[PDB]
RNA sequence: GGCCCAUUCGGGUCUUGUAAUUGGAAUGAGUACAAUGUAAAUACCUUAACGAGGAACAAUUGGAGGGCAAGUCUGGUGCCAG
RNA sequence: UUGCCGUUGCUAUGGC
């Protein structure tokens, strides 16, 4: 048995490498490095923070105050929020408008404050990739990001620019182009409690910036498709996911190194695993992330998977195969064009062309026990991760959001044992990158806010 | 050109620092330059470790002793004034100098193996140790290889640990150098391989010499604190 | 490298003619170098076939050899057998160099345009500008071959000929 | 007043034949002897050029009804 | 440019070697210091003159 | 615009000093510009501009980053005491020439 | 009109040539600001300015074959052979 | 509660 001989010889090999618990167990170099550890400074940014907010089953779920404030902007795309240590929120749309909200009036719907709308006036007079230093967006703003301190919001989209606006007036303070032709930005994330931005640009590139210095730190390379989502916490690590290469990478940005995590679910072995006694299959494209803590994260796929990954395992720890359902099959009055229902039913091939909803938004509350998933099934899902950190489980649903969920994130309130949050979710009737979405089933372009309690 | 005990990285230089003469031997000590500069790294080069030696931060065995190649051997408590650094350095299990950090009431003393008791001149009993502290007047029952406890403010013996069957012993020398556990066996031969034998995690057995072993306390209660992992 | 056995037979001359013309090579030393180390590779894989199944050398060095050949990129992911290392040959190795790859990705119009782009530093894989044409890109650096951002074919400031013509036409 | 040396005393290329600009580069010579070779290959074989370009105009060069350019067995 | 010093050094040596036998001595004098040349360089120049092993000519 | 990143900041009370490694970031600039770097370091930390010092600069290939070794003092007088004389000649105020003979 | 085969007659094939004109891009050797490095200096690394049309900013070495004069030499059965 | 437009509430919904 050749793989048995491989495992056996590898075991003998590791035993021989060990060859080349007592009462005294102290090692001189380890305790010397621990003396240097006692000598050093800056136990602030580099907390390898584990899950210290265990509250998944604690708070209420089923009776949230859900207000779906519809807004008149075609296809809202992103949502950025802010809390100091009054709270503002930000939305941005495919109609080239950024909009500031106040959200701190917690028991009611948010309040519009200020527009900032680019348009055809901001097309540059050059068509030349480094004099892209205009003051507004002329194409398809895809992402906003508020500063952790709140001086600025920074936004960008398919016009390959980063425009950083002031908070108090929504004015463009600085323009930083991405200096090449395909340099469309797709996701932005500040590292927490900082002034450092991580943008993920479709050149298979990740750009980093210091916003209050108007400088770019480091460009870091290495995905294989467009870097569709990004996520960061207080550590200088980052977690990006490229779309169709089906890998999620995490980046030690000062070292400029990474850990890659591929997928790897196969319907052959999965249907055999069920065949030991079923509509589930392989993977299209890993789409969204959120780093839950500094040892784990969660990925949202294109076949409706939500997966939970550790920092110490290439293959994922936990899967959840169907997370928002399978799409309604196309009707017999809109598949075939024959006359009889028998042939128009034969043109469905049974179950072979039922496609699942793909999770287009995922948000893990940082270091907490609970994350929120959203797609165009109409109902957001709330999941909590078990305390042994090897599984998660569906708590409840938030069914007042008709449309695609282009963004989810939460806003905190309450103290250490009694808490209430408003879950913002940007709702559109069209995916945040291309159109591709038919059967617009009662959708509206709005902000689904929910107020969850206890 | 280095020994094994110093935990000295090879990418350092060409000439290795010979320790000067002092209390301990050359083969069982580390100087202050290899202590401060390239082990716990309070310096970067010989110039600035000489600078802090001229500033006189070091207080090994309660005296200053400003010297670069001063041979700190076994359990000389290195004392540094800034950030109240108290360091008792002992042997680890694989031959190096593990420098444990201790506190002030433990660095207020040390212990020492007695080597010989003499009727030297004028009726004065007499005792020496590995740093050579010729202190006056112990009890008559000081055999060889017992353990005195030095005062470190004056020089007097304060406590005494008798060497017998059933004592916690430290081995510094030969192929057992730096082991603790002190009980499987006792065997005093008549000129070599004579010792008390030391256990392991599975309570294995070991052979050493008398002079290459010296007592540190009792079965569970040494008043020295020890590092762990 | 090392010269072949019969270096002047007409099949070898037409071989080197087709190789140097189809891949834009400068002399025979490119073919001879890459073929010398390919000879070492499949001379090793021949011995790995001449030993038997469940041999430790065969198991470990065989999957090691085919995995680092797949990661160089001359061998595809699905053929994980050791006889494909014998079926491997020299243009499978010099299709992997950066001049060939720049032309195939279409940043250049021919292999000679690719060679002069590379030697004039308009091409950077990943982070670093590569400037020698025989580079042997890998399967992960295959998709980050793009124009350098320090170059006018990227988005940078235009070169001396363009700016001197602009200045003289401004005069 | 400095009688500087000139190029024929400096480089000392005494009495050479006329040589080739294509020989002054080893790469361009193999670019232009491969273009010559693959223009000669159209003479010996018939080279697949890429299929039908536009409308089928005709054979453009002639059709021989007497010649059969096919390999007979044994 | 010590680089161009070394480059022109080599080029002069080779062009001198095509005019005299291949392996004649080209000597390098540095800048003049106090009216005349450095005496180290003139010392080993005289060391080169002192061993020359003349061969008899015809005229 | 240059950018600054300190890493692995330890304190040396024996030398009255705080030392760290310096990732200096200059996209589309030449290099570190060490006096301007001492200015930027002396303003990100506290004032002591004749007590902040950097010495070990290595720029990686293609530019952008350079790793240096940063050590910052309190008390400019004890910085003059503890720093070596060649770095004092390079940056600060000291200048003693060696006697040129033999 | 080029090319290919063949001892011969001949055969096979096809956009191929030209010191023809011409166009704007590219940059590298070189010349050089620096800063970095280093006891100091060199070098590596980073890098503004200039730097191509005979791109004369002028790579070789060896081989195969011609052709020409109011020219010269030799032979001898005109005008030829060498 | 918005680009319009409808039911509107004296606030929620649904068609482009």
């Amino acid at each position: 048995n050749p793989a048995d001989k491989r495992r056996r010889l590898a075991k003998q090999y590791l035993e021989n490498l060990k060859s080349e618990d007592e009462y005294n167990n102290f090692d001189a170099g380890d305790l010397d490095k621990d003396i240097i550890a006692s000598r050093l400074k800056e136990d602030v940014a580099e907390q390898q923070g584990r899950v210290f907010r265990y509250f998944g089953d604690k708070l209420l779920i089923s009776e949230a105050k859900q207000s779906f404030t519809r807004v008149g902007e075609n296809n809202l795309t992103c949502i950025s929020c802010f809390q100091p240590v009054r709270l503002f929120a930000y939305t941005v749309s495919k109609d080239l408008q950024l909009t500031k909200y106040d959200i701190t009036d917690f028991s009611k719907r948010p309040k519009k404050l200020k527009y900032a709308k680019g348009g055809a006036k901001y097309i540059p007079t050059s068509k030349h990739e480094y004099e892209n230093t205009t003051e507004g967006h002329y194409d398809e703003i895809l992402t906003v990001a508020a500063s952790p301190d709140g001086k600025y919001v920074v936004t960008g989209g398919r016009d390959r620019k980063l425009i950083v606006w002031s908070t108090e007036s929504l004015s463009p303070v600085k323009v930083i182009p991405t200096k090449d032709r395909r340099g469309e930005v797709l996701s932005l994330a500040f590292r927490k409690n900082s002034d450092q931005l991580y943008a993920s640009c479709a050149d298979f590139k990740i750009r980093t910036y210091s916003i209050n210095q108007f400088s770019q730190l480091e460009i870091l390379y290495g995905h294989h498709d467009i870097v569709e989502d990004i996520s960061a916490l207080a550590m200088e690590r980052c977690v990006t996911v490229g779309a169709r290469d089906r890998t999620a990478m995490l980046w030690k940005i000062p070292d400029e190194t990474r850990l890659t995590f591929r997928g790897g679910d196969e319907p052959q072995k999965l249907l055999r695993r069920w065949m030991k006694e079923p509509l589930f299959f392989c993977e299209g494209s890993i789409d969204v992330v959120s780093m839950v803590d500094d040892f784990h994260f969660i990925t949202g796929s294109d076949n409706g998977n939500i997966c939970l990954w550790s920092l110490a395992k290439k293959k994922p720890i936990f899967t959840e195969r169907i997370a928002h359902g399978i799409l309604p099959e196309p009707s017999f009055n809109d598949i075939s064009g024959e006359t009889d229902e028998e042939l128009r039913k034969r043109q469905l091939q049974g179950k072979k062309l039922l496609q699942p909803f793909w999770i287009t938004s995922l948000y893990a509350i940082p270091y907490s026990n609970v994350f929120i998933s959203g797609s165009w099934s109409g109902s957001l899902k709330v999941w909590k991760i078990s305390d042994n950190l090897r599984s998660f489980e569906l708590l409840g649903e938030l069914s007042g959001a008709k449309g695609v969920v282009t963004k989810i994130q939460v806003v905190e309130s309450g103290k250490h044992g009694k808490e209430k949050f408003r879950i913002l979710a940007s709702i559109a009737k069209e995916h945040r990158l291309g159109r591709w979405i038919a059967n617009v089933s009662g959708a509206r372009n709005g902000i689904y806010s929910a107020v969850i309690d206890q | 050109a280095a020994p094994h005990h110093w935990l000295l990285d090879k990418l350092s230089g060409c000439y290795a620092p010979r320790p000067s003469a002092g209390p301990h031997k050359l083969r069982e000590s580390l100087p202050l330059i290899v202590f401060l500069r390239n082990r716990l790294k309070y310096a970067l080069n010989g110039r600035e470790v000489k600078a802090i030696l001229m500033q006189r931060h070091v207080k090994v065995d309660g005296k200053v002793r400003t010297d670069t190649t001063y041979p700190a051997g076994f359990m000389d408590v290195i004392t540094l004034d800034a950030t109240n650094e108290n360091f008792r350095l002992v042997y680890d299990v694989k031959g190096r100098f593990a420098v444990h950090r201790i506190t002030d009431e433990e660095a207020s003393y040390k212990l020492g193996k007695v080597k010989k008791v003499q009727l030297g001149k004028k009726g004065v009993p007499y005792v020496v140790t590995h740093d050579g502290r010729t202190i006056r007047y112990p009890d008559p029952n000081i055999k060889v290889n017992d353990t005195v406890k030095i005062d470190l403010a004056s020089g007097k013996i304060t406590d005494f640990i008798k060497f017998d069957a059933g004592k916690l012993v430290y081995v510094t020398g030969g192929r057992n150098l730096g082991r603790i556990g002190t009980i499987v066996h006792k065997e005093r031969h008549d000129g070599g391989f004579d010792l008390v034998h030391i256990k392991d995690s599975l309570d294995n057995t070991f052979v050493t010499r008398l002079n290459n072993v010296f007592v540190i306390g009792e079965q569970g209660k040494p008043y020295i604190s020890l590092p762990k992992g | 490298y090392s010269t072949p056995k019969r270096p002047y037979e007409s099949s070898r001359l037409d071989a080197e003619l087709k190789l140097a013309g189809e891949f834009g090579l400068k002399n025979k030393k490119e073919i001879y170098r890459i073929s010398f180390q390919l000879s070492k590779i499949r001379r090793a894989a021949r011995d790995l076939l001449t030993r038997d199944e469940k041999d430790p050398k065969r198991l470990f060095e065989g999957n090691a050899l085919i995995r680092r050949l797949v990661r160089v990129g001359v061998l595809s992911e699905d053929k994980k057998k050791l006889d494909y290392v014998l079926a491997l040959k020299v243009e499978d190795f010099l299709e992997r160099r950066l001049q060939t790859q720049v032309y195939k990705l279409g940043l250049a119009k021919s292999v000679h345009h690719a060679r002069v782009l590379i030697t004039q530093r308009h091409i950077a894989v990943g982070k670093q500008i590569v400037n020698i044409p025989s580079f042997m890109v890998r399967l992960d650096s295959e998709k980050h071959i793009d124009f350098a951002p320090t170059s006018p074919f990227g988005g940078a400031r235009p070169g001396r000929v363009a700016r001197r013509n602009a200045a003289r036409k401004a005069e | 007043g400095k009688r500087a040396i000139n190029y024929q005393i400096l480089k000392n290329k005494g009495l050479t034949p006329k040589r080739n600009k294509d020989n002054r580069n080893s790469r361009v010579k193999k670019r232009k002897k491969y273009q010559k070779a693959q223009k000669k290959l159209k003479s010996v074989r018939a080279v697949y050029s890429g299929g039908q370009s536009g409308v089928y105009e005709g054979e453009k060069t002639g059709i021989k009804k007497g010649l059969t350019r096919s390999v007979k067995f044994k | 440019s010590q680089s161009t010093l070394r480059a022109s050094k080599k080029r002069l040596k080779h062009r001198f070697w095509t005019e005299v036998y291949q392996g004649a001595k080209l000597f390098y004098l540095s800048g003049v210091i106090n009216g005349r040349y450095p005496d180290r360089e003139i010392l080993n120049l005289s060391r080169f003159i002192s061993v020359m092993k003349f061969r008899p000519l015809k005229w | 615009a240059v950018t600054i990143r300190t890493r692995k900041v330890i304190s040396n009370p024996l030398l009255a000093r705080k030392q760290f490694v310096v990732d200096v970031l200059h996209p589309n600039r030449a290099n570190v510009s060490k006096d301007e770097l001492r200015e930027k370091l002396a303003e990100v930390y506290k004032a002591e501009k004749d007590a902040v010092s950097v010495f070990g600069f290595r720029t990686q290939f293609g530019g952008g980053k350079s790793v240096g070794f940063g050590l910052v003092y309190n008390s400019v007088a004890e910085a003059k005491k503890f720093e070596p004389t060649y770095r004092l000649v390079r940056y600060g105020l000291a200048e003693k020439v060696e006697k040129a003979s033999r």
